[PDB]
């Protein structure tokens, strides 16, 4: 898939044997019987990141690995100096910014979110921004319906797909 | 193909010892080596991957070292749960290949076997065959030799033996040896004897019976 | 609380085929890549094959090329191993385990056979025919300790279970590994050591159960007269 590029941090460690790393290659059916069960976005050491990092303006963009000064790096985040500077994808105008990723041992992490109470790609308590790895980061949203939506953040028109319960 | 080998094949050690066992790959396998533990009759258990990474839940007394073609597993201080067979294993996208395994048993004091001999039963004789059984009970170490003699004729190739696993309580072994004869041959002879050689015996022990008594 | 559950033991003639299954439950995902490892009586572990967690296609030790096919039923979380042209040396306990992608290096990820394993499936490959054992006494004859036992002779296939006095006697029991005789039938002995002062008076019964032939025998063992 699009994730197997050398600018993706790939520090994965399925210590609990969930199967989540296999879900990144082959699309897998999640066990729905397990489903029911304001932070700022900065810089994440790549060593705690597995798979692609997405931020949302609310439009989704991928953040690749760099060194701590913003120079792109191509070693799968395996270098101790590799980072993900999330805030370099924040637009200069706008109060809408959040990101989401998987940490090393298979947990979905999040920061930022809508202005405000909703973090990362979640727009409302029932809707999140759709993006190519939503089902891997949020497998319990697999039956959410896709809606074309239009949002205005500080004047600019955003046209994106929202997945909604 | 890549071939994995291990040394030594067997090891006797005591609770508390430091133990190091070795694994060799026919060609360079980088760090793509794992260690598995297996108790008799049960499924194996992954202990170490990437040559030195402990699997979740594995005690810290275990460790692994090495790279390329030479690998070791180390137990810093043996515990009763650690007596088992250990297999190394090379993994890649296409195959897994296991080494032949290293069995670690618990060393205890030397113990001579208690020897018993059993004539065939009259019920079995009615059917046409005679099984003569010799039992070596609760000995250590495992090495033992049984020799069968029928009216002083050494029996070769007509017996089978099997050995229990090390006893969890007293750490000894027991062994049974069965001599097979036809009924007609059994009734041709008088003295049936089992002679046992073992470390704990200053000289071999014979148990015998006379047919019919 | 993931579990792997295998199908039951099989008995096959040489040249036939066997299809063993492994079903996962209690998982985070509905399906997992499964691999198979076998162990012949008294021998080491031998990987056979399974489904790759990357390609979701079979991968085999090519020693088995042309007589192993591996398939998966996605709707029932089951993986099947079909082994054809069976030979006596295919007699073994076959275990399954998830082939799980565990860590990555340099953009490449690596899968290990991880816990929990299935319980095992005994497959016996032989021209012999199912047959229950005859049970003969190993009869007590010195000193303070006496030995007695039962000889469980000429059965097929494995396994047999032996207990003493319906489970009331377990200490000092040794039930030996079965041996395969040149006839093609198995034989096994079970012995126990007891106080000599009990021989006249305590009753000793070996309870033998050979589930493959539906044969249960309770044999009393007394001193020979
Ligand atoms: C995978 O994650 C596990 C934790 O879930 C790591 O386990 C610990 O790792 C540290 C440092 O390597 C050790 O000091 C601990 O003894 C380990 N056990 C504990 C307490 O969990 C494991 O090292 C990680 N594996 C890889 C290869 O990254
Ligand atoms: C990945 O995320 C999980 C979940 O937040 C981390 O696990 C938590 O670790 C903290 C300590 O740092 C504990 O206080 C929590 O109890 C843990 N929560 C759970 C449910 O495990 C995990 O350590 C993270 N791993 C990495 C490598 O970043
Ligand atoms: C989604 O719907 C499908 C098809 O009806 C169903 O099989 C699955 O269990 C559902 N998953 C969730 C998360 O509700
Ligand atoms: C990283 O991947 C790109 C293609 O996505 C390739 O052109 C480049 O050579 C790679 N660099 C390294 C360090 O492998
Ligand atoms: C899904 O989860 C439920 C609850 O743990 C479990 O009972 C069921 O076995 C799981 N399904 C599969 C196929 O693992």
């Amino acid at each position: 898939g699009s994730w197997h590029i050398n600018r993706t941090a790939l520090n994965c460690n399925d210590s609990l044997h969930t199967g989540f790393l296999a879900a990144l290659f082959y699309t897998h059916k999640f066990n729905a019987s397990g489903c029911p069960e304001p932070r700022q976005c900065g810089t994440i050491p790549a060593s705690q990141v597995c798979g692609p990092v997405y931020c949302f303006t609310p439009s989704p963009v991928v953040v690749g690995t760099t060194d701590r000064f913003g120079a792109p790096t191509y070693t799968w985040g395996e270098n101790e100096t590799d980072v993900l500077i999330l805030n370099n994808t924040r637009p200069p105008q706008g109060n809408w910014f959040g990101c989401t990723w998987m940490n090393s041992t298979g947990f979905t992490k999040t920061c930022g979110g809508p202005p405000c109470c909703g973090s990362g790609p979640w727009l409302t308590p029932r809707c999140l921004v759709d993006y190519p790895y939503r089902l891997w980061h949020y497998p319990c949203t697999v039956n959410f319906t896709i809606f074309k939506v239009r949002m205005y953040v500080g004047g600019v028109e955003h046209r994106l797909n929202a997945a909604c319960n | 193909d890549i071939v994995m080998t291990q040394s030594p094949s067997t090891l006797s050690a005591s609770v508390g010892d430091r133990v190091t066992i070795s694994c060799r790959a026919s060609q360079s396998i980088s760090s793509w080596l794992a260690w598995y533990q297996q108790k008799p009759g049960r499924a194996p258990k992954l202990l170490i991957y990437k040559a030195s990474s402990l699997e979740t839940g594995v005690p810290s007394r275990f460790s692994g070292s090495g790279s390329g073609t030479e690998f070791t597993l180390t137990i810093s201080s043996l515990q009763p749960d650690d007596f088992a067979t250990y297999y190394c294993q090379h993994y890649n996208t296409y195959l897994f290949t296991f080494g032949p395994g290293t069995k670690v048993d618990l060393k205890r004091t030397v113990a001579a076997p208690s020897v018993f001999i059993f004539p065939p039963s009259d019920e079995q004789l009615k059917s046409g065959t005679a099984s003569v059984v010799c039992l070596l009970n609760n000995f250590y170490p495992r090495e033992a030799k049984v020799q069968w003699k029928v009216d002083n004729a050494l029996q070769s190739g007509n017996s089978q033996e099997s050995v229990t696993e090390q006893d969890s309580k007293d750490s000894t072994y027991s062994l049974s040896s069965t001599l097979t004869l036809s009924k007609a041959d059994y009734e041709k002879h008088k003295v049936y004897a089992c002679e046992v050689t073992h470390q704990g015996l200053s000289s071999p022990v014979t148990k015998s019976f006379n047919r019919g008594e | 609380q993931v579990q792997l559950v295998q199908s039951g033991a099989e008995v096959k003639k040489p040249g036939s085929s066997v299809k063993v299954s492994c079903t996962t439950s209690g998982g985070t995902y509905i399906n997992y890549a499964i691999s198979w490892v076998r162990q012949a009586p008294g021998q080491g572990l031998e990987w056979v094959g399974g489904m790759s967690p990357i390609s979701n296609t079979p991968k085999y030790a090519q020693k088995f090329q042309g007589r192993v096919t591996i398939t998966a039923d996605e709707s029932t979380s089951t993986t099947y191993m079909e082994l054809s042209s069976l030979r006596p040396e295919d007699t073994a306990v076959y275990y399954c385990a998830r082939d799980l992608l565990k860590y990555c290096g340099g953009g490449n990820c690596h899968s290990l056979l991880v816990d929990p394993w299935g319980q095992g499936t005994l497959v016996t490959v032989s021209s012999a025919s199912t047959k229950g054992p005859s049970v003969f006494p190993l009869a007590p004859s010195s000193g303070g300790t006496a030995a007695l036992g039962c000889l469980v002779k000429d059965y097929f296939p494995e396994p047999v279970t032996v207990s003493w006095n319906s489970g009331a006697l377990t200490s000092g029991v040794h039930t030996f590994p079965a041996v395969l005789q040149s006839s093609g039938l198995y034989s096994l002995s079970s012995v126990v050591t007891v106080p000599s002062s009990s021989l006249g008076t305590q009753t000793y019964i070996c309870n033998v159960n050979h589930k493959p032939s539906n044969t249960k025998v309770d044999k009393r063992v007394e001193p020979k007269s």
